[PDB]
């Protein structure tokens, strides 16, 4: 929803695109105005040098014209040159995004913009492109004592993915990106090693699945 | 130095930012002229 | 650069007959005015990705990984990492001659003291934070985890970094003790800096140099034509300069439009850079330098930036009979 | 070669008021409310201590906006909001709860095909 006010309310996000339009309209308007410069010459209506004046002289006014305007072109046309190797450059970072970004699911980091990236929607805009990136910002924050790892019987258990918290009382297992705490079992678990290298190892007990299955 | 500057945009409207106007210049106050033998008018009419 | 100014110097009779050619005068203005413009949009999006500036905590302890070089030296009035100054020693009157014809050099929107700031923070959140301050609120997480993590990204089970850490460190701190010596008698791995200052203040002397020019034109000073002749001659004569020295700008910013396009492409470059290797962990392969790569470390350097990529370059090896 | 240099109009939209502060560039402040600048001649703006973030740029970091009646003002450019991130080798910070933004992203593609 608010995506719509973003662009409904303020005319100013579309300026990317607003900018290529008026360039390119500029230097026309330009390259126009060249028309009407004498550029030494004594008018710039090429008619007119030849109406006042007996042709041989003319020829070296026209001259002063055609040197001034075909050189004026020169310029307007690097110019666009110049500017598509821009656009050029825009576009591929375009089907970039469409293809990495839409088609797939981009794991480069703010490439799709701010935040872990799930999808992106294409929309089409004025000799240009629009994509709304449906990005994952984590919001809120509970600080937490943690161990890099945890000695059960002088074996070291590492967490397989994500890491081992605690709130200051019971360690708990969790994925990185969202607090899920979680019982710490060896199925959470790979050991490795054993106690006296891992810096910062603390005790705990890592509970067994198999363990209670048995008594019976 | 307002007036001029929406000269350069054409427009009625001034958008919000930095822009441009023409450059300035100090300007001189004075000609500074600087010369540095000798002819034997002692040596001639004496 | 004024047209008006350095093509006619300061007269009336040659800033008439600038006046029949029209916008060739203001429209380099906009060229010139359209890459300055954006010459403060690349700083701004390669150097500030970051919503808020970081500063570490006053007490160090990362595991054994000695940052002193990287971060800001407390001591220096200018707060930047002990390499930084190593740089801007490598990397180097001229601009008043230019600032005489109205060459100008406009004042690079943030200077040298803010991009330390950016430059602290990106590499301050680093540290601390790990990655996720470039996609949300940064959390501190011990940076000895941290690297638990980033060996995961190159497929190292984390098992590796907690038994050898210590081990890790001097590798590291060593690695980083050798990248001094290089600064320290190394001008060449500044060239693309070096060569891209340079390239300016050429195209900026010959664009100089060709105040100097006959043109065709029976002298190079502009007034010395006039009080020779009847002005009359001196419209033609003076085209001969017009059409000189204008020719020689829309040689010079031509130029410039494609140099700055040049950058461009780098700077975007960077702020990829900037963006997937320090504020997250690439997986690209020698995008961030050869070997599985660990973390970065931006550094300003002037006009430019300057990443130290750390990477994991496996070593010894044992021929395996394998199934 | 005496002083010379772009003026340059420094102002809000012409929406909110008709108040412009110039900005001499690259002279020292004789040739001309006035204030130095790293920049250059500023005239018409008040110097202003305390920091906020960038609004226009003008130059060697110094940012003018137009509040506080009100008076365009000049004030050094802040970087950002200061955060000191809350430190130590046994801190985690797990983030409990996520928000689901949708970022408008605009990149032109095609200009106009002109012959
Ligand atoms: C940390 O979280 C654990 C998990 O909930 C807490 O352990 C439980 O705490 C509740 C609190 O009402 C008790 O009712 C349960 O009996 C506890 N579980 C067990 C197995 O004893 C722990 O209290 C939390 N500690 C803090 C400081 O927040
Ligand atoms: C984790 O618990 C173990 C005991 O299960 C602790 O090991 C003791 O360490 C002290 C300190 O040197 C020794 O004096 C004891 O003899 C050890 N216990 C045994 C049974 O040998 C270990 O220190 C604890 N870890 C931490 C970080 O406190
Ligand atoms: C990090 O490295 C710096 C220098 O690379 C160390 O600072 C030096 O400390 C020694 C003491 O062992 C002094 O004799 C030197 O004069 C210091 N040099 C400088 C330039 O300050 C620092 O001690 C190291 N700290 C850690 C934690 O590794
Ligand atoms: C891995 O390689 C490193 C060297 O890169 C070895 O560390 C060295 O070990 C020797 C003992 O043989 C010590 O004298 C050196 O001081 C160590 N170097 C450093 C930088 O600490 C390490 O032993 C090797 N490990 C394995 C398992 O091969
Ligand atoms: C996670 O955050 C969201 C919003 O950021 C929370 O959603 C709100 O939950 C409250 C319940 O106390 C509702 O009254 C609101 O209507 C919800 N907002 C929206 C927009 O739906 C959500 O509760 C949070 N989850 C947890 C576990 O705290
Ligand atoms: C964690 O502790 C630091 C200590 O300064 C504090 O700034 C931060 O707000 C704490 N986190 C939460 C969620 O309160
Ligand atoms: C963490 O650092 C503190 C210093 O405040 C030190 O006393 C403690 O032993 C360290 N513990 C770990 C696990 O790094
Ligand atoms: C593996 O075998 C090859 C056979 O040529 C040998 O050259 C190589 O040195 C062996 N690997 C090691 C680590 O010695
Ligand atoms: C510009 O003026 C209009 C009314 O003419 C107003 O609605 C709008 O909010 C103003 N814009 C700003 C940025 O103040
Ligand atoms: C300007 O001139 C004054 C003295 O007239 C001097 O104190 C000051 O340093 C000068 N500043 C610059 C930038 O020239
Ligand atoms: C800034 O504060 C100093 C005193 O610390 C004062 O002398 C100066 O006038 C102030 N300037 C502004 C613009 O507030």
């Amino acid at each position: 929803g608010k995506i719509q006010d973003s662009l409904s309310s303020t005319a100013s996000a579309l300026g990317k695109l607003q900018d290529v339009v008026n360039q390119n309209a500029q230097a026309l308007n330009t390259l126009v105005k060249q028309l009407s410069s004498n550029f030494g010459a004594i008018s710039s209506v090429l008619n007119d040098i030849l109406s006042r004046l007996d042709k041989v002289e003319a020829e070296v006014q026209i001259d002063r014209l055609i040197t001034g305007r075909l050189q004026s072109l020169q310029t307007y046309v690097t110019q666009q040159l110049i500017r598509a190797a821009e656009i050029r450059a825009s576009a591929n970072l375009a089907a970039t995004k469409m293809s990495e970004c839409v088609l797939g699911q981009s794991k480069r980091v703010d490439f799709c913009g701010k935040g872990y990236h799930l999808m992106s929607f294409p929309q089409s805009a004025p000799h240009g492109v629009v994509f709304l990136h449906v990005t994952y910002v984590p919001a809120q924050e509970k600080n937490f004592t943690t161990a890099p790892a945890i000695c059960h019987d002088g074996k070291a258990h590492f967490p397989r993915e994500g890491v081992f918290v605690s709130n200051g009382t019971h360690w708990f297992v969790t994925q990185r990106n969202f607090y899920e705490p979680q019982i710490i079992t060896t199925d959470n678990t790979f050991v490795s090693g054993n106690c006296d290298v891992v810096i910062g190892i603390v005790n705990n007990t890592v509970y067994d699945p198999l363990q209670p299955e048995l008594d019976s | 130095p307002l007036s001029e500057t929406k000269c350069t945009l054409k427009s009625f409207t001034v958008e919000k930012g930095i822009y441009q106007t023409s450059n300035f210049r100090v300007q001189p106050t004075e000609s500074i002229v600087r010369f540095p033998n000798l002819c034997p008018f002692g040596e001639v009419f004496n | 650069v004024d047209c008006t100014m350095y093509i006619c110097g300061d007269s009336t009779e040659c800033s008439n007959l600038l006046l029949q050619y029209g916008s060739f005068c203001t429209q380099l203005n906009r060229a010139l005015t359209g890459i300055a413009v954006e010459q403060d949009k690349n700083t701004q999006e390669v150097f500030a990705q970051v919503k808020q500036i970081y500063k570490t905590p006053p007490i160090k302890d990362f595991g054994g990984f000695n940052f002193s070089q990287i971060l800001p030296d407390p001591s220096k009035p200018s707060k930047r990492s002990f390499i930084e100054d190593l740089l801007f020693n490598k990397v180097t009157d001229l601009i008043c001659a230019q600032k005489f014809n109205g060459l100008t050099v406009l004042p690079p929107l943030l200077t040298d003291e803010m991009i330390a700031q950016y430059t602290s923070a990106l590499l301050a959140g680093t540290i601390t934070s790990g990655w996720t301050f470039g996609a949300g609120a940064a959390l501190q997480i011990p940076f000895a985890m941290q690297m638990a993590y980033r060996f995961n990204g190159i497929g190292v089970t984390q098992n590796v970094l907690y038994e050898n850490q210590k081990l890790i460190a001097n590798q590291f701190n060593s690695a980083i003790g050798k990248i001094q010596d290089s600064l320290s008698s190394t001008a060449s791995a500044l060239g693309k800096l070096q060569d891209v200052v340079n390239q300016n203040a050429q195209a900026l002397n010959t664009l100089v140099k060709q105040l100097s020019s006959n043109f065709g034109a029976i002298s190079s000073v502009l007034n010395d034509i006039l009080s020779r002749l009847d002005k009359v001659e001196a419209e033609v004569q003076i085209d001969r300069l017009i059409t000189g020295r204008l020719q020689s700008l829309q040689t010079y910013v031509t130029q410039q439009l494609i140099r700055a396009a040049e950058i461009r492409a780098s700077a975007n470059l960077a702020a990829t850079k900037m963006s997937e290797c320090v504020l997250g962990q690439s997986k690209r392969v020698d995008f961030c330098g050869k070997g599985y790569h660990l973390m970065s470390f931006p550094q300003s350097a002037p006009h430019g930036v300057v990443f130290l990529h750390v990477t994991y370059v496996p070593a010894q090896e044992k021929n395996f009979t394998t199934a | 070669p005496c002083s010379f240099g772009g003026v340059s109009v420094i102002t809000p939209g012409t929406n909110t008021s008709n108040q412009v502060a110039v900005l001499y560039q690259d002279v020292n402040c004789t040739e001309v409310n006035v204030f130095q600048t790293r920049a250059g001649c500023l005239i018409g703006a008040e110097h202003v201590n305390n920091s906020y973030e960038c609004d226009i740029p003008i130059g060697a970091g110094i940012c003018a906006s137009y509040q506080t009646s009100q008076s365009i003002i000049a004030y050094t450019m802040s970087l950002g909001a200061e955060n000191s991130v809350a430190y130590s080798n046994n801190s985690i910070a797990i983030p409990t709860n996520f928000t689901i933004s949708v970022t408008t992203e605009i990149l032109p593609v095609s200009m106009t095909k002109t012959s």
